[PDB]
């Protein structure tokens, strides 16, 4: 394999095919594959990072989509990236306004 | 029908986005927004399943409405 | 005995926002889904999952709609939330002419 | 039965490499999975109209590396555009 | 229709805006114009909707919460 | 030469055209510095991704299609200088 040879786990040859009949351009370099794989890899191991640490927090063993809306909106930069994204069964963070609290 | 989403599943839903009090006038305003909204997504479902050529509004259909609405949602074969 | 107006509201905010089960009920919703549809095209079937993800991005979008109302609401020093409310935060966001 | 394709195994794996006592539910794999082909999609796109905008034929390592600092906010940026030499650097070393 | 920013001033702002990122930078005179129209076009659409917020509580001078909050219901940062 | 308070540049009358132009009739004492600010964000993030496209383009002068396409990136499509 590929991955092997680039010390990665998600899939290079998947990738590529994958831009290839994207018709994204009508050829394709070498290195490309790798380079996004590599991206796609570190952008997903920080999201389960930050899942597994909620999962942890909310004392469960197993991640529910609740865990990943928690670490994408707890954290600034994965949530400016997914902005535009509701996840399903996600939730919303723990905020109440000031003036309605009681005094 | 559209009456079918009750009063008490808007203030539960106004609740979860953290309203205190709620104005009378407010759940027929949501009925309408919900309406609209639901119009759209369902329009642009619909004009890709019939260019699907199928009778069976599928789930990437909706997928895909809501990604040019720009309320890309995930969960369902994204 | 009673609790003081206003307390009980908070209570389920802080319910609701801890939990993330729809909070419509299936069938009306579905209903609805399909008096909506049938004006477009007839005799149409939808796939229980297309419709699981309508009620999944309407919901959350009417939660959104519901902070900037609320937060539109406080703006005005005002802690009820009221059609004027939803119809600046509509027309900021641009949906709303 | 149709053979259709996801990402689950490479997602889990690389759970396992961050956290190696913790699962998943089946759901949340679909939003990973959804996650990963919104990301993929932005990138390559991006990638594509920088292709263009050039007037150049190929998406290469240079166009998906400035098409990821342009599409992701500053610090993960930085560290995907580090991931993405060293796996590619990495790569050019094995055959 | 014609601008209303002042051209050198707001060339100077972007020449130093943009060598904070990187030095050494030359612009082409249009580049600058079209900078110059988008921040117009953008920071009238945000005067209108100021207005818009001020209007909504119940006053007829804007302050700045209420770009804030017009800021906030745009989705910016 | 080196640039320094540039952003003073965008003086008080500037401003308050602009909210004219608005529809603004009257305008509080501190709003000068928050449309500074707030210009100030704007042009950060549009000249970040002139200035990326640039730099693909390997050239040291920036472009007026370089600032088409990042505001087309911004959601903010602007018409009359090409693209």
């Amino acid at each position: 394999t590929r991955s092997s040879r680039a010390g990665l786990q998600f899939p290079v040859g998947r990738v590529h095919r994958l831009l290839r009949k994207g018709n994204y351009a009508e050829r394709v370099g070498a290195g490309a594959p790798v380079y996004l794989a590599a991206v796609l890899e570190y952008l997903t191991a920080e999201i389960l990072e930050l899942a597994g640490n909620a999962a942890r927090d909310n004392k469960k063993t197993r991640i529910i989509p609740r865990h990943l809306q928690l670490a994408v909106r707890n954290d600034e930069e994965l949530n400016k990236l997914l902005g535009r994204v509701t996840i399903a069964q996600g939730g919303v963070l723990p905020n109440i306004q000031s003036v309605l609290l009681p005094k | 029908n559209i009456q079918g989403i009750t009063k008490p599943a808007i203030r539960r839903l106004a609740r979860r986005g953290g309203v205190k009090r709620i104005s009378g006038l407010i759940y027929e305003e949501t009925r309408g927004v919900l309406k609209v909204f639901l119009e759209n997504v369902i329009r642009d479902a619909v004009t890709y399943t019939e260019h699907a050529k199928r009778k069976t509004v599928t789930a990437m259909d909706v997928v895909y409405a809501l990604k040019r609405q720009g309320r890309t949602l995930y969960g369902f074969g994204g | 005995h009673r609790y003081r107006p206003g307390t009980v509201a908070l209570r389920e905010i802080r319910r609701y926002q801890k939990s993330t089960e729809l909070l419509i009920r299936k069938l009306p919703f579905q209903r609805l889904v399909r008096e909506i549809a049938q004006d477009f095209k007839t005799d149409l079937r939808f796939q229980s999952s297309a419709v699981m993800a309508l009620q999944e991005a309407s919901e959350a979008y009417l939660v959104a709609l519901f902070e900037d109302t609320n937060l539109c609401a406080i703006h005005a020093k005002r802690v009820t939330i009221m059609p004027k409310d939803i119809q600046l935060a509509r027309r900021i966001r641009g949906e709303r002419a | 039965k149709t053979r259709k394709e996801s990402y689950a195994i490479y997602v889990y794996k690389v759970l396992k490499q961050v956290h190696p006592d913790t699962g998943i539910s089946s759901k949340a794999m679909s939003i990973m999975n959804s996650f990963v082909n919104d990301v993929f999609e932005r990138i390559a796109g991006e990638a594509s109209r920088l292709a263009h905008y050039n007037k150049r034929s190929t998406i290469t390592s240079r166009e998906i590396q400035t098409a990821v600092r342009l599409l992701l906010p500053g610090e993960l940026a930085k560290h995907a555009v580090s991931e993405g030499t060293k796996a590619v650097t990495k790569y050019t070393s094995a055959k």
